[PDB]
């Protein structure tokens, strides 16, 4: 049904051609980007407080 | 202590529980490959091997023993039809329970090097602490490789001492195993070239055996040695992943694009056959030439095989299957029987009408008739309100040759129709949807299946790869900084 | 020797000279300002 | 040296206004005399169709395309 | 059905109500700090 | 238009279907219907879910 | 540790450990030899791709048999 | 030596980082950029889609692509120096080089990319997590416009590098293998929303739980870069999670390890349906309830309905889309409701 | 023959239960679909 | 966006914008786009129209 | 009938959450 | 209708690994409560 | 003065002010 | 440091904006106009 | 022919109970392991 609602309102709004919905798709890859990058530059430079054979 | 995706890194450093374990896996693959083959030989069908072939009935190993050789089986049969009298072992039971026998050999060699873990080979004498000379173990292993690679090449394919390899013709009506002489030429190079795999083998063969002696003798420079630590296994981990997804994605291309080691006859025809019209061009010119002899039509349609018309049918092309669609062939369409003739539409005026083919992508096409120089002249209106196009309006007539149809005419407006949705997709065939249950729906290729598991584990592979290398580089980072 | 070979070499050979000069260009720099 | 110091030095300035207009006009001669229509094969407004063909003019053969592109873009 | 929009009705303005006079009684004052 | 895992769907087919096209934007709770079979083939638990998940 | 009859067969293999060449050993003849390999392979793929036409060699299916 | 004091250069502190990955990041990169300016700009697509893809020709931001070469052509690499361009850089960039020349230094550009990340956490001496966290996009890369096309008849069908040709490629794949109903990227999906929102609540519950540093309304001035005491209430905001979700993070590492984790393997199970696509291995019909309403014309799902819109969609889109099959379909033959 | 030095021990929190647990719930309710077709 | 296009204010319309010196209409990447959202159009809620605007 | 196995993995899903929230390891400092 | 073997497929991807992960839980769990002295072993 | 960086950003800089000449003069060609 | 730093500001916005302007009315006068 | 509803009790009735033993086991041996101080926690 959600998949039916998205090709029903592409076909009678044009919603990719909207600089709103191309806005909230620059927000959710931007939001994954950051979320990604973020957490790889705080795990990568950790403490070192634990042997090898433990988490 | 140790997390649950840490478990197997105990293994790091006790060279001889490597061994089991590899030797574990060993069992368990060559385990799984006699099991299927088993079950293949159990559900397999050698009733009509041209219009029920291997690749019809889903089978996966089978195709592979019978590329190198394996033709006969202990039930009297064989897989190109002919019968054989007392084969040997090496038929595709003999073959399956070799596999099985090796499987539990290898189980109880894991099992032995498991127990006994403390040998005193992987010590080093200097130190006293378990250690590999990976770059002397690399050239013993390679040198072995280059050995069995040369004696494959000469003995096994060129047929000196060997059965040979399957080589087809080259629209895979007959077929056999047979001794291919290499080409040691630009031909050689040639994907469709048999005696290239030959020429190949050889070739390398006597190319590693050499890279094996050099690396026996020579030790490696100070350089190489600290920038690729070579002396830590998980190195020599990451690199031969590098290797093996290199591999497999070469592979998945040389069967989707198919090639010589992949022949039409094993796998099932490629995507690209149907694109470019290759067999039915091959039908026409066929057809072309009997006429110029001098035959009537239906005498000329009729001395087309039904192999060849089989491979001109849209159910077989591998790309028109799903992906959750599960099971053989068979289970999409059922057995097929027998051709049942090409039609011939003609309109009122007597020009020949031809229905344009679905290509592979579209899952519902229309059916549409054109003429020679593609102008639409009939088709089947979904609106028929005012079409002045329709197979009504516009009288086709069909006229079969060459088939359980032969010489068979029909005038009548359902009948055409029905007709011509049936030849939109390929020549038209007779199928049993009852022994399998068939529903209404196509799957695809062996061909196929491969190449998608392949191209997927070579994709992750890569990660594999990538993450190893990384845990190699920073070793001694990885614990925190 | 068909045109398809003599263009595939001919490219071997750009490619050469590509890497050459960026080869040449780090070795004046590098030992230039040690 | 920071960029704003350099943005904001005058001896930037009288090399950077002798420099960016005559680049800037360059660009724009470059298709005010129409070379970047022959450079780069894309039709003028007046060379989509001609009067021979009233269709679009696609490549059908691969190695015969340079002569297939020469007679369709004949006119 | 009368009787089944009369138990909503009530259910509907006893939460209501509660919410109201919840917000009511010196939330403010509900508070970390005092 | 069936919805129900009951009535030959899966997890991925089935749904909530929105309400009926005649009823519009009109409130439509069960006393309103003359019977919950009536509620039911006009779709007002997609109503009643979609106003309560909204509070 | 156990010493076995086998070991005792294959000691010499696993012997020298950690033994190395000083001073870029034999790497330029790697780089000889990784460069052709290279060629090898582009050579290949532009053959197969028929973006390199060779004579006598036409890629599409033969007549082995 | 001459490699050492060379490898020194390449390793100096400057403005921005060359490295030896430097080497072929730069001119790959760079010539993959200008290719894709000059190609929305310039060349046209009137010779291999019968489109008008370029500012020249009056397209603007949003409509101006780099096109896929031509069907007739197959996989060809499209060499400049090709059999089939032979030089002659006009009729290159008309059959559509520009395409495979800009795919190609693309991916070239991404492997230095990923090199050069290895590199500089090599340099500065922490873990390399950056690098398989930019894994991602480099699967997505290499699925979508190499090995999809590369499966397909030609690269004709790979994505165009535009705005509007990617949302036509969107659409295209929707319509042809009902790219929605696959697990995959359902998968991908939930991880990239999943990431959105992680990155979302965590900046949230991080700045709203800052510790009392100043005397100002402004709190970004309370913080140094070389801090050893936390900024944030871990315990006050474990607390809050726990009684308003029911379930909070306990462990900063594991807390990041999630955010890098769920973008990363969603892009990878996406980049696996894409794979499986590839070879027409398309999850497109249930086949249960496709029989079951063949032999009954009453029962109706949304899953029959979102078939009858990819009919539509693609019997409407086919003659426009693939110009070389030279589509005719005249208007009784095209599938159409009722008035409308 | 002997005692080996490399013998580890295996340990699983509780949450990561719950996690595996989750996962091997949602993946099984994703595919149960595909797979019953 | 969603909001906006709720009462009926869509996405940019870049139809047969590019046109030659006759008249002629060239196709752009947009034109696409309007024919797969044709396609979508004619079929979705086949039974449901009567008239030839979605109004 | 399988609307059954549906059924089952949907109520084991909510159960595994309801575990997970009032059975959970309690954090301390 | 449905395939009769997604049954078994479904049925047993759903309980193995669970089982397995249950499995693992309780071994820690009883070598933690092992390695502490008390009314356990 | 030639740095790197000079390097760089004037080969970054260079095409980008051609290219937006040629693209103002083209917001004029009108057919 | 002569010329203070928003004066030049100043100036790259405003050619910023004209060059951004001059496309909109381009997007209405010749070609994609329609 | 058969009941295709046995595959699932014959295979269920196997597994389920053979992995409970299993689990039996595998603590037993972990808290005996957790007991005597070692490698092992
Ligand atoms: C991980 C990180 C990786 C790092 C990124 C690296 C980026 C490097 C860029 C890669 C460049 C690859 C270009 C390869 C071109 C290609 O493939 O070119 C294609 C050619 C094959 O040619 C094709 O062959 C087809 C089959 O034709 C054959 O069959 C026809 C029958 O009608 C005719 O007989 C014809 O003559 C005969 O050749 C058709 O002819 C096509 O038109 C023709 O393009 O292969 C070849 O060059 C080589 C094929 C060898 C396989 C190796 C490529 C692996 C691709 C696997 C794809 C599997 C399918 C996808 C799975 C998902
Ligand atoms: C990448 C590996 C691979 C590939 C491509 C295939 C491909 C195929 N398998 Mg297969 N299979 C595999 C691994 C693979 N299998 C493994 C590891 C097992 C053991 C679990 C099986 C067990 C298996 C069975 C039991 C059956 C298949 C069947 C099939 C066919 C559908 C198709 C040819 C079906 C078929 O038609 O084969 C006769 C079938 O019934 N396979
Ligand atoms: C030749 C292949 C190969 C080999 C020998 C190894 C070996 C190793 N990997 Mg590994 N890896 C590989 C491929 C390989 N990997 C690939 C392709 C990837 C990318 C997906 C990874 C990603 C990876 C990560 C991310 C990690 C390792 C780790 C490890 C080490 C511990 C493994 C462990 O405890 O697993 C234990 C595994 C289990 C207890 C159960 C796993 C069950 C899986 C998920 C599903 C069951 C599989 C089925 C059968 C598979 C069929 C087959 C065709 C694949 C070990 C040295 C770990 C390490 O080094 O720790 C520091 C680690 O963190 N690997
Ligand atoms: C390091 C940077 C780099 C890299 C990796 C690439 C990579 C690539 N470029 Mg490229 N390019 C670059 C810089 C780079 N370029 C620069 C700076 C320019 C501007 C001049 C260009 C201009 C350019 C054009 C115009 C084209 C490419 C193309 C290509 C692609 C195909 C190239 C090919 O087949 O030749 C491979 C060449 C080699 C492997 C040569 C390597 C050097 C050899 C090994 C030296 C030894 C050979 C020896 C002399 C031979 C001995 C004899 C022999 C018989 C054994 C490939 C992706 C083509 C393309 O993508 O078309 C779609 C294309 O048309 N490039
Ligand atoms: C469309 C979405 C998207 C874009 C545009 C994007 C962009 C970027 N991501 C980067 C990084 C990252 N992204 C990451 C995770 C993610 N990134 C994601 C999604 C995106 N990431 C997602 C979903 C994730 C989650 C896994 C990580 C973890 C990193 C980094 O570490 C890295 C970084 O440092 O960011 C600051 C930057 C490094 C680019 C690069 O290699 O430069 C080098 C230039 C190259 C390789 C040339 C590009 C050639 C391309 C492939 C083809 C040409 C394309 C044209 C130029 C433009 C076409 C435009 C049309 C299609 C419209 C760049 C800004
Ligand atoms: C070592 C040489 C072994 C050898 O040549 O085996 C030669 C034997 C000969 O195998 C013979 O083959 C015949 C048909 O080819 C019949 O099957 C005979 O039964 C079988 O003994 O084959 C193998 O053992 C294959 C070895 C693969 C290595
Ligand atoms: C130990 C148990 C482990 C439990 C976990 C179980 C995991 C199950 C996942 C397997 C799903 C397959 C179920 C299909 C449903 C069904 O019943 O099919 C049933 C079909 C068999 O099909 C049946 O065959 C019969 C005899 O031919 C009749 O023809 C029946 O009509 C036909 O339905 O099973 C399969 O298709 C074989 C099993 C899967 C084969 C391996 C996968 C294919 C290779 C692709 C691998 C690439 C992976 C890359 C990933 C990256
Ligand atoms: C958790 C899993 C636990 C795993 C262990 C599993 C144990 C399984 C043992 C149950 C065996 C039943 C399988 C029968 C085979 C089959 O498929 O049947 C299938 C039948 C169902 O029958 C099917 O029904 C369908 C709908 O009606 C259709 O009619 C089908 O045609 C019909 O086959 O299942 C049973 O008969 C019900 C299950 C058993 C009912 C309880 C046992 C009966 C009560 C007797 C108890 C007395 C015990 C005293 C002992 C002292
Ligand atoms: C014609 C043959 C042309 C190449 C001759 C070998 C040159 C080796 C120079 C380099 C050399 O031997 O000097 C040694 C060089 C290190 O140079 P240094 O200046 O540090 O050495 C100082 C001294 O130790 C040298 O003795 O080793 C390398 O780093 C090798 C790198 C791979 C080099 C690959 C070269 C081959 C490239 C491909 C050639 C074309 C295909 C054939
Ligand atoms: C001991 C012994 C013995 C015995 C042995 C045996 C009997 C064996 C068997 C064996 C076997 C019988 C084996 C089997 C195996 C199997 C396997 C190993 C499988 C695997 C599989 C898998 C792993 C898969 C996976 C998957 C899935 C599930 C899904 C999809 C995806 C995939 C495909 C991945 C003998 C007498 C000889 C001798 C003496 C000793
Ligand atoms: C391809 C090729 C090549 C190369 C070339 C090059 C390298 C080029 C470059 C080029 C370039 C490099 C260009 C650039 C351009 C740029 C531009 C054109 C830009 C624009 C911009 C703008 C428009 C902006 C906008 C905006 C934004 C984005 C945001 C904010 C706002 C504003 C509005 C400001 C060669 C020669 C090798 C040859 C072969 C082929
Ligand atoms: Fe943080």
């Amino acid at each position: 049904g959600t998949f039916n609602f998205m090709l029903v309102f592409q076909a009678e709004h044009n919603i990719l051609m909207h600089p709103f919905h191309m806005a909230g798709v620059a927000g959710v890859f931007g939001g994954s980007l950051f979320s990604a990058m973020h957490g790889s530059l705080v795990t990568s430079s950790l403490i070192r407080e634990t042997t090898e054979n433990e988490s | 202590a140790l997390p649950w995706y840490r478990v197997h890194t105990v293994v790091l450093n006790d060279p001889g529980r490597l061994i089991a374990v590899h030797l574990m896996h060993t069992a368990l693959v060559a385990g799984w490959a006699g099991s299927m083959a088993l079950y293949e030989l159990a559900v397999f069908d050698p009733s009509d091997p041209v219009l029920n072939p291997m690749w019809r009935q889903g089978m996966f190993v089978m195709p592979f023993m019978t590329r190198l050789g394996i033709t006969d089986s202990w039930g009297g049969w064989s897989i190109t039809g002919e019968s054989v009298s007392n084969p040997g072992i090496w038929s595709f039971e003999g073959v399956a329970l070799s596999h099985i026998i090796l499987s539990g050999m290898c189980f109880l060699a894991a099992i032995w090097h498991w127990v006994y873990w403390d040998l005193e080979l992987f010590r080093d004498p200097r130190t006293g602490e378990p250690a590999l000379d990976l770059p002397k173990i690399f050239g013993i292993h390679l040198f072995l490789s280059g050995l069995l690679c040369f004696g494959f090449g000469a003995f096994h394919v060129t047929g000196l001492f060997g059965p040979g390899i399957w080589v087809s013709d080259a629209y895979g009506i007959t077929g056999k195993v047979q001794p291919v002489a290499p080409a040691w030429g630009a031909d050689g190079f040639n994907p469709f070239n048999p005696g290239g795999i030959a020429a190949h083998h050889i070739a390398a063969g006597i190319f590693g055996i050499f890279a094996g002696i050099f690396h026996l003798t020579v030790r490696p420079p100070q350089r190489l040695y600290r920038a690729l630590r070579m002396g830590n296994i998980e190195t020599v981990l990451s690199s031969s992943i590098s290797a093996v997804f290199f591999a497999a994605f070469v592979t998945s291309g040389t069967m989707w694009y198919g090639a010589a080691a992949t022949p039409i006859e094993l796998f099932g025809p490629t995507r690209y056959q149907w694109d470019s019209g290759y067999f039915q061009q091959e039908i026409e010119r066929q057809v072309e030439t009997s006429v110029s002899e001098g035959l009537s039509e239906s005498q000329a349609w009729s001395r087309i095989p039904d192999k060849l018309a089989f491979y001109d049918y849209i159910g077989n092309n591998p790309a028109k299957g799903g992906l959750f669609r599960a099971g053989p062939m068979n289970k999409g369409d059922g057995i097929a029987e027998a051709w049942l003739g090409h039609p011939i539409f003609r309109d009122k005026e007597g020009r020949e009408l031809t229905v344009r083919r679905m290509p592979a992508f579209f899952e519902t096409f229309p059916v549409i008739l054109v003429d020679k120089d593609g102008i639409i002249r009939a088709d089947i209106p979904f609106r028929r309100a005012e079409s002045k196009y329709s197979i009504e309006q516009v009288g086709v007539t069909v006229d079969f040759y060459g088939g359980k149809l032969n010489g068979q005419t029909f005038k009548d407006a359902p009948t055409v129709k029905k007709f011509a949705r049936k030849a939109q997709l390929g020549e038209v065939f007779e199928f049993d949807r009852t022994s399998l249950e068939s529903d209404g729906v196509f799957r695809s290729s062996p061909r196929g299946w491969y190449t998608y598991g392949h191209a997927n584990f070579a994709l992750l592979f890569f990660f594999g790869h990538l993450w190893h290398g990384g845990r190699t580089i920073f070793r001694d980072v990885f614990t925190g900084i | 020797m068909t045109a398809s070979l003599s263009n595939f070499i001919a490219s071997l050979i750009a490619g050469g000279v590509v890497v050459g000069v960026i080869a040449i260009a780090l070795i004046v720099i590098s030992k230039s300002d040690r | 040296r920071p960029f704003s110091d350099i943005i904001t030095s005058v001896r930037y300035w009288i090399i950077h206004s002798i420099t960016i207009p005559s680049l800037f006009v360059s660009g724009w001669l470059f298709i005010s005399t129409g070379l970047a229509y022959d450079v780069f094969g894309t039709p003028r407004p007046n060379e989509y169709f001609t009067q021979d063909r009233q269709q679009v003019p696609l490549v059908n053969d691969r190695f015969s395309a340079k002569q297939e592109l020469e007679d369709l873009t004949k006119g | 059905m009368l009787t089944l929009k009369i138990l909503v009705y009530t259910t509907v303005i006893f939460f209501v109500s509660l919410f109201i006079f919840g917000f009511l009684s010196s939330d403010p004052s509900r508070n970390p700090n005092r | 238009v069936s919805g129900s895992l009951l009535y030959g769907n899966n997890i991925i087919s089935g749904a909530v279907v929105p309400s009926s096209n005649a009823i519009g934007m009109h409130f439509y709770p069960i006393w309103e219907a003359a019977s919950v079979d009536e509620w039911l083939y006009n779709g007002g638990p997609y109503q009643l879910i979609v106003l309560h998940f909204l509070l | 540790a156990l010493r076995t009859r086998l070991g005792e067969i294959l000691r010499p293999l696993n012997a020298e450990y950690g033994k190395v060449a000083p001073g870029w050993g034999t790497t330029p003849i790697m780089g000889i030899v990784m460069l052709a390999f290279l060629i090898f392979l582009v050579i290949i793929l532009q053959i197969y791709n028929s973006s390199l036409i060779i004579e006598n060699v036409d890629v599409d299916w033969a007549n082995g048999i | 030596g001459l490699f050492d004091l060379v490898d020194d250069w390449l390793k100096k502190d400057r403005f921005v980082f060359v490295g030896w990955s430097g080497l072929l990041l730069f001119p790959t990169a760079y010539l993959a950029a200008g290719g894709w300016m000059t190609g929305t700009t310039f060349v046209t697509s009137w010779y291999t889609h019968g489109l008008a893809s370029s500012y020249l020709e009056g397209c603007n931001f949003l409509t101006a692509a780099v096109s896929t070469p031509a069907n007739s052509v197959g996989h060809s690499l499209l060499l400049l120096w090709g059999p089939e361009a032979q030089g002659d850089f006009t009729r290159w960039c008309q059959i559509g080089g520009l395409w495979t020349f800009v795919a190609l230094h693309g991916a070239f550009g991404l492997i230095g990319f990923c090199l050069r990340q290895f590199e500089i956490a090599r340099l500065v001496g922490i873990r390399p997590y950056n690098a398989i966290a930019f894994s991602g996009p480099i699967a997505v890369f290499v699925s979508v416009f190499l090995l999809y096309p590369l499966g397909q008849a030609s690269w004709f069908f790979a994505p165009s590098f535009g705005v509007a040709a990617i949302f036509r490629f969107l659409l295209f794949l929707q319509g042809f293998h009902n790219w929605t109903l696959n697990p995959f990227h359902m998968m991908g999906v939930a991880g990239i929303l999943g990431g959105a929102l992680l990155c979302a609540i965590h900046g949230a519950t991080v700045e709203n739980t800052l510790f009392e540093d100043g005397d100002a309304a402004n709190t970004f001035r309370a913080f140094t870069p070389t801090q050893s005491e936390e900024t944030y209430s871990m315990v006050t905001a474990n607390r809050f999670w726990s009684q308003i979700f029911g379930v909070a993070f306990s462990n900063k590492r594991w807390l990041h390890f999630f955010m890098l984790f769920v973008p990363v393997t969603g892009l990878w199970t996406s980049s696996i349906g894409i794979v499986g696509l590839a070879l027409n291995l398309r999850a497109y019909d249930f086949v249960s309830q496709e029989l079951r309403a063949a032999e009954d014309p009453e029962f109706e799902t949304f899953y029959t309905k979102n078939h009858l819109l990819d009919e539509g969609i693609r019997a409407w889109m086919a003659a426009q889309d693939q110009p070389h099959e030279n589509f005719v379909f005249p208007e009784e033959v095209l599938p159409r409701g009722n008035a409308l | 023959t002997g005692p080996n030095p490399n013998k580890q021990a295996v340990e699983l929190n509780r949450t990561s239960l719950y996690w595996g647990l989750l996962l091997i719930f949602v993946l099984a309710v994703l595919f149960s679909s595909y797979f019953f077709n | 966006g969603i909001s906006t296009m709720a009462f009926n204010l869509n996405g940019f319309n870049f139809n047969q914008s590019v046109v030659d010196s006759q008249g002629r209409v060239i196709n752009t990447w947009a034109d696409i786009l309007n024919r797969a959202n044709l396609g979508i159009e004619v079929m979705h809620e086949r039974n449901a129209h009567n008239f030839p605007l979605d109004l | 009938m399988e609307a059954l196995v549906y059924t089952f993995l949907l109520i084991g899903t909510l159960m595994v959450i309801f575990f997970a929230v009032f059975f959970r390891e309690t954090p301390r400092i | 209708e449905v395939q009769f073997g997604a049954y078994l497929a479904v049925l047993l991807g759903t309980f193995l690994p669970a089982l397995f992960l249950v499995n693992l839980f309780i071994q820690t769990e009883a070598r933690k409560a092992g390695k502490a002295g008390g009314q356990d072993s | 003065i030639f740095t790197f960086r000079w390097l760089a950003v004037h080969g970054l800089a260079i095409p980008t002010v051609f290219f937006l000449g040629g693209i103002t003069a083209m917001q004029f060609i009108q057919r | 440091g002569r010329v203070p730093l928003w004066l030049v500001g100043l100036v790259g916005g405003f050619a910023v904006i004209t060059i951004v302007s001059l496309f909109i009315y381009g997007s209405y006068s010749g070609l994609g106009s329609s």
